[PDB]
């Protein structure tokens, strides 16, 4: 299936690449979680 | 609870079908080592649901 | 043994223990006698 | 379990976590939602409590793993929590 | 008012209410209990806070 192959891009790219990048990050997602709490 | 209930019944399951794949092998001793790193969470969850 | 976990079954008792002095009776001697009831009528 | 009994990773070990089982975080929460689906609407004559339940975790559900999983913490905080001082 | 009048609060409400009072106990002894219980099964000042 295309539904497999589909879910394993997500995963790999996209998903845990886009977790690196908010992970070298800090200071401005600690604000947004402060944003939240508001 | 039904909602909470698959939940738990979802992690055991599908966490033997991650071991039949990452490294291919269907037997008891892949059923039995996939919960030697779930085990240690479904007891704490038990504790701090209660 | 190890710590942490034997320091949570102490925390219980932190709780569970000074939970029950507010709320629990703090009276003098319990009840030992035997309870007898007391008819009491009065012809004036 | 990775940190301790197999390689630290400092920030690729919590990283190589959800590498394997983001999985099972979507399929418990999306099975979850479509459990309640029929209590917020569908029926709404019979038992008016049922949209009172189901409507709350709905949408607490919606924001307990798009979010959780991703940008807010469950992630960060092991971060600076364990890392970042002692 | 005048004298010789009095109050009395009756007479199904209360003693003490739900989102009330009763509310902020509850959640609070939660957070106490759950901060144990991460803890007997992972060991640290980090882990529970998570």
């Amino acid at each position: 299936f295309g539904w497999f192959n589909r879910m394993f891009e997500k995963s790999t790219h996209h998903y845990t690449d886009s977790v690196g990048g908010i992970l070298r990050s800090t200071g401005r997602y600690l604000v947004l979680y402060l944003i939240i709490v508001v | 609870a039904i909602g909470l209930l698959v939940d738990d019944a979802i992690v055991v399951v599908e966490n033997v079908e991650r071991v039949m794949a990452e490294e291919g092998l269907p037997p008891k001793e892949a059923t039995r080592k996939s919960m030697g790193q779930i085990q240690g969470a479904l007891v704490g969850i038990a504790m701090v649901l209660s | 043994d190890r710590p942490i976990f034997a320091w949570v079954i102490a925390i219980i008792i932190m709780l569970a223990g000074g939970l029950a002095i507010l709320k629990l009776p703090v009276a003098q001697y319990p009840t030992i006698a035997p309870p007898a009831v007391t008819i009491s009528a009065s012809y004036p | 379990d990775l940190m301790d009994k197999e390689g630290k990773g400092l920030i690729e070990a919590t990283l190589d976590a959800v590498r394997m089982r983001l999985r099972p975080i979507l399929m418990t929460s999306l099975a979850f939602i479509l459990g309640v689906m029929p209590l917020v609407i569908s029926t709404g004559a019979g038992s008016g409590a049922q949209n009172a339940v189901g409507t709350g975790v709905m949408g607490g559900m919606v924001t307990a793993t798009v979010l959780a999983i991703f940008f807010v913490p469950v992630f960060f905080v092991v971060v600076r929590r364990r890392f970042s001082r002692k | 008012l005048p004298t010789g009048v009095g109050y009395d609060w009756t007479g199904m409400s209360y003693q003490e209410r739900l989102s009330g009072n009763q509310a902020p106990s509850l959640y609070a002894i939660s957070l106490i209990v759950v901060f144990l219980c991460l803890a007997a099964l992972y060991e640290s000042w980090s882990i529970p806070f998570s």
